[PDB]
């Protein structure tokens, strides 16, 4: 958990492990706060607005790719929170 | 299509969660209040009146009608002004080139020397009357 | 070990897609505290104010 979080602001930031000591209070902070999601669990919401998206920059064919590849992603069977990941890159975006 | 995502959160939680007769209730009710809004829109139209530069107009009269509640104020605005992108085109033909084309009549100027264009009340804009007379 | 690769290359191409700003090792870290259950919301939020 922490050292995982921690890593993420040295990474990002490109600046060493005791460098990152500012921005780790705050992530901490934000984290410890809303550390669990508020929103139920349910793959299928996020992928409708990941392909909204796509229409709504006429991409369509990046967002037609998208769920094969979305497809891709399920079908090995690895993951098991995938709403998440996916949220994620969509946030990002 | 926004609506029938909804309707599958649903069949989800059958899949996991238990019955509840206020999970029902009370994520229906965000977008029920859409519904009632959007059920009065076209209950309006389903009347017979209005033909179309005016069905601008009774939906922009509403949107100035909503002002308050500002969730549905917005739900009234994403109908005028995703409607008005065909009526402001035939606008911006008619004060940049002075071409008028219709299909059907859109626009209330209608064709037919110092040449006469007549007006019609059956349609007339969002914005009233002297605005529509420039 | 192989299925992991292969996952971690459709993430990558993904978030190509999605043109997010993310590149292999911070994505892999960020799916990492995903799995365990992150509430990706507040995630989001941290990863923004790390970029500016």
């Amino acid at each position: 958990p922490n050292v995982l979080l921690q890593n993420l602001c040295c990474r990002i930031l490109g600046k060493g492990e005791a460098d990152v000591a500012q921005q780790f209070q705050y992530a901490v902070r934000v984290i410890g706060s809303n550390f669990a999601p508020t929103v139920e669990r349910d793959e299928f919401l996020v992928t409708e607005k990941i392909k909204k998206e796509f229409v709504r920059q006429r991409r369509e064919a990046d967002g037609a790719l998208f769920s094969e590849l979305h497809r891709k992603l399920q079908s090995q069977g690895v993951l098991k929170n995938r709403w998440s990941i996916l949220y994620l890159l969509l946030s990002l975006s | 299509k926004e609506y029938m995502i909804l309707i599958s959160q649903l069949e989800h939680l059958q899949r996991q969660g238990l019955l509840s007769l206020q999970k029902l209730w009370f994520y229906i009710q965000p977008t029920l209040r859409t519904m009632e809004v959007l059920a009065s829109i076209a209950t309006s139209l389903n009347k017979g009146e209005c033909f179309g530069g005016a069905t601008l107009s009774l939906l922009h009269d509403r949107t100035f009608g909503y002002t308050g509640d500002s969730q549905a104020q917005e739900l009234c605005l994403y109908l005028t002004k995703a409607a008005s992108a065909p009526y402001f085109d035939i606008l911006e033909r008619w004060i940049y080139r002075g071409i008028i084309n219709d299909p059907y009549s859109e626009f209330m100027v209608e064709e037919h020397w110092d040449q006469r264009y007549t007006i019609v009340q059956q349609q007339i804009p969002s914005f009233l009357q002297k605005v529509a007379d420039k | 070990m192989s299925a992991v690769r292969e996952t971690m290359d459709v993430l990558l191409e993904i978030s190509r897609l999605l043109n997010t700003g993310l590149d292999m090792e911070t994505l892999s870290i960020c799916v990492r505290l995903c799995e365990q259950g992150i509430n990706p919301e507040a995630l989001s939020s941290v990863i923004k104010e790390l970029r500016r």
